[PDB]
């Protein structure tokens, strides 16, 4: 059934899954015409397909191109996102195979299900979770092989970093909660924060600084505090 | 004109032939139901006066032989048997007819409405649903369980009604996986139409079986079979405009014969909302549509 706080150890169980996110698959720019009209551009966009366990972030990008000359792009989107998602499982071993996908959106039940009738022993989940993996095109590495690819491609990433060498699976996915929700509430507070300090680098393999387990627990604080604080700003309090 | 003798009536019925019906006492001198018109399907229906659990009845087909209920108080009910001395028939029925022991099918001379709820109902196809070969009769009750429904248990007593799942093998053709599950019109005109039914009067008799179980016996499996069977023809963008013509007549004398107290547990609110309000075909059930509003808006 759903994902929910109530169950939410079991994604670090050792039954493989993966969170599939489309919030970021079509992505548009508004703009007025030479008319006065309103138009859409479309930019180019990701599926964002996370193992919460790993870490392991098959990046799918959505080149502006599948998108010309189609109609009704919104539900295109998600059938895509579908499409995409069941040739990556299909790509890999059976014994990589997951066990469970579980999509943060409730309108890619239907989609993924169809994609993958022929796997009826892949369980297709949703989540009450409000998960805030749409702020992924705020790290800027990621954001940055999105805007430069000039075809379809699959990129892959560990967005956990090498965090599992110190600390649990659990832990880890806390962290990167704790940073996409940050970025998702106040971006640039959120990147202010993490790159304060010069001395502390992100590796040229890495998608966030090096910092000591000290110091990521005052960054870790800070992005509570900038929660808490914009949501007063936000309904005053 | 046709007549289905009973033995006699030993315990409350209330009985229905077709959508009639009439209420008999413990131990009434009732011998049966005559004047039954010749050329369509029937079904004879029970009610027992102390356990409303339990609507049963019998499909048949009088050209089909000499049938005859006669109650059972070993197992209990009201049980259709075939005759096959048509001497002894006749003789039973004249006797019969002449001490005027039985109810005449009262049939109004305007009145079209069995004719239009089972226009593509064959007593063939009933018994290919209704698994029962030695009998030329078919036996169906509340509480029988559908193929489909037990494959999510008897399969003797079960409804082999036609499989439809949107979202399968036969549904879906490999990438062709959003085209076929937003337009359903390969699954309604090759699979269904072309491969199974062979044709849509097959469909629209399975579809009319399917409702009248689900009226008169309120099986829950039955009614799902009819909004699946409804839903696959709106949910498809290509369908020939004979059916869609048919179609409109078929729904229009159902939703009419509904009784209006059942429409709440009859009728799938999102079926019908889809069908008639956003589906391929929303335009295309003008007295569906006319009928539904005026006689359940509430559920739309
Ligand atoms: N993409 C799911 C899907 C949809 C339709 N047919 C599929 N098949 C039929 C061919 O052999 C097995 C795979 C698979």
């Amino acid at each position: 059934g759903a994902m929910n706080s109530s169950n939410y150890a079991e994604l670090f169980n050792n039954d493989i899954k993966l969170f599939v996110d489309d919030t970021n698959v079509y992505r548009v720019t508004v703009h007025k015409t030479f008319e006065g009209n309103v138009a859409t551009k479309a930019i180019n966009g990701c599926i964002f397909t996370l193992n919460p366990k790993t870490g392991h972030l098959f990046l799918k990008i959505i080149h502006t191109s599948v998108w010309a000359g189609q109609k009704r792009l919104s539900q295109l989107a998600k059938w895509k996102t579908a499409e995409e998602v069941s040739a990556l499982v299909r790509s890999l071993p059976k014994e990589e195979q997951p066990k469970q996908i579980i999509v943060t959106r409730k309108a890619m039940l239907d989609p993924l299900e169809v994609h993958m009738l022929d796997f009826p022993n892949i369980a297709i989940r949703p989540t009450e979770l409000r998960l805030p993996f749409s702020a992924a095109m705020s790290i800027d590495k990621l954001s940055d092989v999105v805007m430069k690819a000039t075809e379809p491609q699959m990129v892959l990433f560990n967005i956990y970093d090498d965090w599992l060498d110190r600390i649990s699976s659990y832990t880890a996915f806390s962290r990167l909660t704790l940073l996409l929700r940050a970025l998702k509430t106040n971006e640039e507070s959120a990147k202010m924060i993490l790159l304060s300090d010069p001395t502390i680098t992100i590796k040229s393999y890495h998608l966030w600084p090096s910092f000591t387990d000290e110091q990521w627990i005052t960054i870790e604080s800070q992005m509570r505090d900038l929660i808490l604080t914009e949501y007063g700003r936000k309904y005053n309090v | 004109m046709n007549t289905v003798p009973f033995t006699s009536a030993p315990i409350e019925v209330t009985i229905g032939i077709d959508q009639y019906s009439f209420n008999v006492k413990e131990n009434q001198p009732f011998h049966g139901i005559k004047d039954i018109p010749i050329g369509h399907v029937h079904v004879i229906h029970f009610q027992h006066a102390d356990n409303s659990s339990m609507r049963y009845g019998y499909w048949f087909d009088c050209r089909m032989g000499n049938f005859y209920i006669q109650y059972d108080p070993k197992d209990g009910l009201y049980k259709m048997m075939e005759e096959r001395d048509g001497a002894k028939f006749e003789n039973i029925v004249h006797n019969f007819k002449e001490r005027q022991m039985m109810v005449s099918y009262p049939k109004i001379d305007e009145d079209d409405t069995w004719y239009n709820l089972t226009e593509f109902v064959q007593m063939d196809k009933i018994r290919k649903i209704v698994r029962k070969d030695e009998n030329q009769f078919s036996y169906v009750d509340s509480s029988m369980t559908t193929v489909q429904e037990n494959e999510l248990s008897d399969p003797a007593h079960s409804l082999n009604y036609t499989v439809i799942n949107f979202k399968s093998r036969e549904a879906i053709r490999p990438g062709h996986e959003m085209e076929d599950f937003l337009d359903k019109s390969y699954y309604l005109n090759t699979v269904m139409l072309q491969g199974i039914f062979k044709n849509s009067s097959n469909y629209f008799g399975e579809l009319q079986f399917a409702f009248l179980n689900a009226m008169f016996f309120g099986n829950y499996g039955s009614s799902l079979q009819w909004h699946a069977m409804i839903e696959l023809i709106c949910s498809s963008a290509t369908v020939p405009k004979h059916m869609l013509d048919k179609l409109d007549e078929i729904l229009y004398y159902q939703i009419k014969t509904l009784p209006e107290q059942y429409s709440d547990i009859l009728l799938n609110e999102r079926v019908w909302n889809i069908c008639l309000y956003s589906s391929f075909q929303k335009n295309s059930l003008h007295n569906t549509e006319k009928i539904m509003e005026n006689k359940y808006p509430e559920l739309l």
